[PDB]
């Protein structure tokens, strides 16, 4: 007699997933929830961007040459290239990475004088060819090297406050110099014995400077150890010295919230993201990602699969 | 499958059907035909749409780095992150995993319902008017034209108008 | 849905029906009524509760803080734990996210089963002195009084009681 | 007559909730219930819990005697309450890895302390006062260390060894703090014209001190300061200061005993509520698996998640008419 | 349960049957006997095999030790470790009580499925020539002999050739 | 009227599990998903392992004698025992932890030369009770004790650099004596103020020697306070001292990648496995385990629970 029949559509070639019972089950059409392809540029739309170039963060509040047009701003986007310069002069800071953390994490710095004068036997105007400026011997800009004044001479008894005047705490920076021989040691502070006391009402510490051989980088024997703290609104902080002491002309200010970015990937400012890595940026939809477990910003979850096929479509039954 | 109409009872998918992915052949006097269904492709095709846009709600949550592309990581702590970050993209691994296998199972067997549905309504139309033939047909025991086919497939057949006719050869009496 | 009850093959709930889940109307020479289906009710609410029953089963693990409120955190240990919190909530959120989604599908679905599971079981009882009306009822072909009625709820209709009267109005063979 | 009928069919209301399926995010349902809890206790639910509310007193300030933690030097508690702005440090100063420290004792189920012992010759001075630390309108000390000078103003602070032997059978925690004199003057006055060292040694811990004069902000009158230090001794372990002036030694040593939870908040304590969950604000009481509340909690307690609200269906989809 | 077969409208299983998860039992002039269906029986067995092999799969990630076994750890990072560890525990023990719940239920359902698909696949056959009892059985309204039996178990029951035999039955008027 | 009957089997015993509904679901059969028994031994069938037995892994890099057969070496799986020795004479290493675990992350070591030598008025032959060798007095194998050739006498003022002429970094330690007196230091060293500095073109330190009174450890109230860094291809790292440094006679370096255990558990070259604790071995085809969540290699989750069973069977319904 006749009939009606009832069916469904099928393909051709259909694609496999996977369900809870079956690893190769075949359906009608499927897609991906894993992305495989990120944007190998850095995707600046949007944001009032700091691209630091052959500068790193550091040396912004030291003020290496590198650094000179990064000594202040505004941006709520941070990016550190590889092998950015921090030190001029060689040495190290301590804590150094939790330092360049709060910097990355910041959104803008800006920079107030410390004030600290000095007496007739100081020369507070240390430079040095490991820094050069316009084709002259220089100094960090926002430091200050002080030797004595005759050659030889001792290294007079000095104090130096800052005072914090401002309603948010301040970061201050300041070094110390460690010779590369006795003679170059009394020539520059003298005979006497060499003790650097810092004091505020949060912060105690004290530095002496040392003789030692040494490797030369760029030149240089001698080394300029970093250190940091911060100074609270109303509090003074006070630099107790006769030599060795790499003082302060000036403090930074870690202002509002930035995503710092590491990256060498070129930035375009036509596309905008949220989500980046080393290689560049990652604008999807889709929720999880297989590019880096290292990402900053708003990102897809990271996961170690090349493909999780989701099925939209039933299964194929092909003829 | 859980339905038993897809991959079940119905020997196969037709890859001829490409404006629906449900519906209608059908056999009669003046031939034969094939036409889609509007409804239960839609109720298919908007529970995947909705569980796909259910899939994009992303994080908010903005991350910073803890760990240092150009520079050295302490090792204690770098070992730490390590081992932090691996159980962390273990768990999201896992979890796209079940989401997936999940989410697959209950849209094929979703359409496989649909498909039941499909069946089903047609079943209780045709009411004492027709028999299944255990393959997803059902056979008619009255002349059905194709504007009575018409009206299956439309929803508007009534069985009363060829009940006398269909009884009579369904029992030959 | 699923099941092609409830959302489906029946046109709507009965706001009306308010001592039960599922139910039975009625309509014969004497009137109309209305009753609720006790079994496919309890086997509903039965797995519900036992779904919230579940959900209370709680942690007995004991967390101390390693954030302090009232003093400095480190900046490196501090945004490592930032890090990891935050990294802990996705994973929480995105759970109770699915746990929800996928235990309101199956919920939903099981409701529907059960009503579909009173309508075949009736479906049954009443073999060939009913056919279906494709909205959920079932047209009896024999006078059925308010006991017969309850005998169908009662689950002891005796289909063989009837079954000539039935197949003589379902054929339309009645002498005259 | 033509067919009676019998009509299946399930119910409905007027007013069903939304809540979301994999595949909708805007279902109606009959019935919903909520999972992630929004409503804290405002207070500290102690009912149940032998506890310890620290008040004005900062759980470092236990080991080493500040003024404020004169109720608070030995204990027994389940449950160990700190408040904000506590006190630490009468006169001022730092603790080396003080957020470890505090941590150990946020988790221990109280403190004993155990005399040292340690003694002296005749020309130190072991009863050095500070008016930054008053107790009965008079000027004093913490009350677990001592003050150590020359007993001759300006004289040589003489070579003085002190070894505190552990003779129980559990870890000891020993606390000792190192004077940084404001000036050199006062360091000449205290403890004569001599190098100053102090050295630190046990079978398993080794370090050396030196007091180092520097000009400084008074803080509660003093430009001195005071740096404290602490190690574990283990049992059957002897430690061993040698001096010569700048120790703060230890007249007591610190015992942590058993388990406790620390809780960190300023809300009111109830005796009459019972909890296993607290945070800044207060206590959660609550039979649901989530909590919207607070990332940073301790006990045991609802896992967190960044939703308002996420409702679980307990009916059918509701079709009204 | 979902499909509203076992545990439902059948009554109970049957322990007698130790060849197969599903099967038939029948009645005739000849007597009485019992078989197997093979194919539901694998269509579920092969599901949960499947799901049993999806299972296996393990992380081929490789974890160091943070944690000296013989060592003190330094008490702060210690605290970070231990939080950072339960906070991981709790999060796969919770994973695992899901996983298995959600599993069970599937499994269950899907066992309910094939039995109510191998019912539906007999009742298709047998047409107009049987009724449902509502129990899980068909009375078929024709002589059945072992031979009939076994073409209904195998699939190749004509329901064409008792038609008449069993329309004629079925519209017996009975006491 | 003939009968055929559908139906399913059942089980007179069943076994419980739980749903999404239900906690006590009985079903026809199922299956443990939570391994809860491993090997009490470690399983090293395929591994080249080493087995460090009472040698402690920071004593193979400064050559203690229970690490005399422990001081070069390749492998893929190291083991360290309770209890293992890493100081014959008395002390501490400085980021102990941090070194520790670079070892047993590693894939072997080897040893290079210093090739440190020194004038005639330094003995570089110190030995001590404390590290027994041949039932003689002996040292560190991989440093040299210097102290002054004449009693008393002042300890010269001396350079030693290490090169590193490899294409890989090196690992160097050096230690610092401690002595228990005055009278120790001025017969060891002479009566001079000591200062021992040390630096390459990354890192700078100093040390000072410091006399204190001790308890006695292995008969000796002195101590050796160590200390490493890495040494970058093509640099140089000088030692600059008077007094004090226990030199490095050869320094590490650390080659490929290998599995750390902790185990005091018997070796099994029979039985194969990935993943070890502190109890043994965890061969197991299950997702989780209740052993422990302290476990290396490739593991099982941990999960706090005895026991979830997977359904592997319908809904028991007996008669
Ligand atoms: C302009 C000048 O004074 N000297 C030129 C040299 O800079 C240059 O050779 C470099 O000299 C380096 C050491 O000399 C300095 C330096 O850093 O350049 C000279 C600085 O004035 C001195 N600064 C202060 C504040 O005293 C500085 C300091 O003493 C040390 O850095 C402390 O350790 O040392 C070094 O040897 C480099 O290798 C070299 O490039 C020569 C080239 O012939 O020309 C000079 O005119
Ligand atoms: C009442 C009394 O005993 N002394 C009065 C002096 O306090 C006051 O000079 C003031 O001295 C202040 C610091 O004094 C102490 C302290 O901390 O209170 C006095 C302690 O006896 C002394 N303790 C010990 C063990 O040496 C202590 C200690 O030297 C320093 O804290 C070390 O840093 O100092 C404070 O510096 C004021 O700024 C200062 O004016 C004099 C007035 O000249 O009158 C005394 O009656
Ligand atoms: C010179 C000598 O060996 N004299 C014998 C003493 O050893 C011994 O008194 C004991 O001295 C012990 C320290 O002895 C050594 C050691 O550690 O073995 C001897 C080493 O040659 C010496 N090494 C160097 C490089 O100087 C070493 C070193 O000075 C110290 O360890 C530095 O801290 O000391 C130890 O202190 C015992 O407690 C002490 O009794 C007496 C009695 O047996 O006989 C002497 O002939
Ligand atoms: C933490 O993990 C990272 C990534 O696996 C390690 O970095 C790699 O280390 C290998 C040496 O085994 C280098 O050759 C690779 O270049 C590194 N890869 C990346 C992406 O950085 C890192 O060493 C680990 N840290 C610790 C302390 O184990
Ligand atoms: C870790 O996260 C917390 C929460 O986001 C940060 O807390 C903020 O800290 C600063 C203090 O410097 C305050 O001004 C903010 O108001 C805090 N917010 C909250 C909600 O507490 C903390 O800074 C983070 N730590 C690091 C190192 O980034
Ligand atoms: C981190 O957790 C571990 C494991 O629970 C702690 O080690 C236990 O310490 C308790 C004392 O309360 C002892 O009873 C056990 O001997 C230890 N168990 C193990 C397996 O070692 C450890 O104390 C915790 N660390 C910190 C810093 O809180
Ligand atoms: C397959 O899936 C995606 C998402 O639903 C869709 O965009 C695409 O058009 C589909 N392909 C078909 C129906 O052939
Ligand atoms: C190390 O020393 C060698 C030989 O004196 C020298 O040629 C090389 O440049 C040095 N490397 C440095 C200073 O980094
Ligand atoms: C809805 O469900 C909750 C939890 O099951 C229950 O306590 C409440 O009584 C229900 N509300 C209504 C209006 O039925
Ligand atoms: C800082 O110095 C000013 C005077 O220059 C003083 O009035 C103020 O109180 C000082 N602050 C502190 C914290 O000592
Ligand atoms: C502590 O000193 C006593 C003094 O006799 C000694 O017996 C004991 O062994 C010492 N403890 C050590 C070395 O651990
Ligand atoms: C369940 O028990 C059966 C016995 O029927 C046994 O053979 C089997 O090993 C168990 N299940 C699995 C998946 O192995
Ligand atoms: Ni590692
Ligand atoms: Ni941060
Ligand atoms: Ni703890």
């Amino acid at each position: 007699p006749d009939k009606i029949c009832l069916g469904h559509h099928a393909v051709a070639n259909g694609t496999i997933v996977k369900t809870l019972t079956n690893e190769q089950e075949e359906v009608t059409n499927a897609t991906e929830t894993v992305e495989s392809t990120g944007i190998n540029r850095l995707c600046m739309k949007g944001r009032k961007h700091k691209d630091l170039g052959n500068c790193h963060p550091i040396g912004m509040l030291i003020g290496t040459p590198a650094c000179d047009l990064h000594l202040t701003g505004m941006w709520d986007t941070l990016i550190e290239r590889e092998n950015a310069i921090a030190y001029c002069y060689p040495g190290a800071t301590v804590n150094v990475e939790a330092l360049r953390q709060k910097i990355m994490e910041s959104g803008g710095i800006n920079k107030i004088s410390t004030g600290f004068t000095y007496g007739s036997s100081i020369n507070s105007a240390g430079t040095t060819r490991a820094c050069m400026r316009n084709g002259g011997n220089s100094f960090y800009a926002e430091l200050k090297w002080l030797v004595s004044k005759s050659k030889g001479q001792n290294f007079p008894q000095t104090t130096n406050t800052y005072r914090n005047t401002d309603t948010a705490e301040h970061l201050i920076m300041w070094g110390i110099h460690h010779p590369s021989s006795t003679q170059e040691k009394n020539d520059l502070y003298g005979t006497q014995s060499l003790s650097i006391s810092v004091g505020s009402s949060t912060y105690r510490n004290n530095f002496v400077p040392v003789v030692g051989a040494r490797p030369q980088v760029n030149g240089q024997s001698g080394r300029i150890d970093f250190h940091w703290t911060l100074v609270q609104p109303g509090d003074n902080i006070t630099f107790s010295h006769n030599g060795g002491l790499i003082a302060p002309s000036r403090v930074s200010k870690l202002i509002g919230r930035g995503l710092g970015i590491q990256s060498d990937a070129p930035i375009d400012n036509n596309c905008e993201s949220k989500c980046f890595w080393r290689g560049g940026s990652i604008n999807t939809r889709l929720p999880f990602q297989n590019l880096s477990p290292r990402t900053v910003g708003q990102c897809p979850k990271y996961v170690n699969r090349r493909s999780l096929m989701l099925a939209t479509g039933m299964r194929n039954v092909p003829e | 499958g859980l339905f038993g109409a897809i991959a079940g009872f119905l020997e196969n998918g037709w890859e001829g059907m490409v404006d629906g992915w449900y519906g209608f052949r059908h056999q009669n006097a003046q031939g034969t035909g094939q036409a889609a269904d509007y409804k239960s492709t839609q109720a298919a095709i908007d529970q995947i749409t909705g569980k796909l846009n259910r899939l994009v709600e992303k994080t908010n949550t903005e991350f910073e780095s803890i760990e240092s592309e150009f520079s050295e990581i302490e090792h204690q702590i770098g070992n730490v992150i390590n081992w932090t970050k691996d159980s962390i993209t273990d768990i999201w691994t896992y979890q796209a995993e079940l989401l997936v296998a999940m989410e697959n199972q209950h849209t094929i067997d979703m359409a496989d319902s649909e498909m039941l549905n499909l069946y089903e309504r047609v079943r209780k139309q045709l009411r004492q008017n027709a028999e299944e033939d255990g393959k997803g047909c059902f056979e008619i025991y009255h002349a059905c034209d194709d504007s009575c086919m018409e009206s299956i497939r439309n929803n508007t057949y009534d069985h009363s108008q060829y009940r006398e006719e269909a009884l009579l050869n369904r029992l030959n009496i």
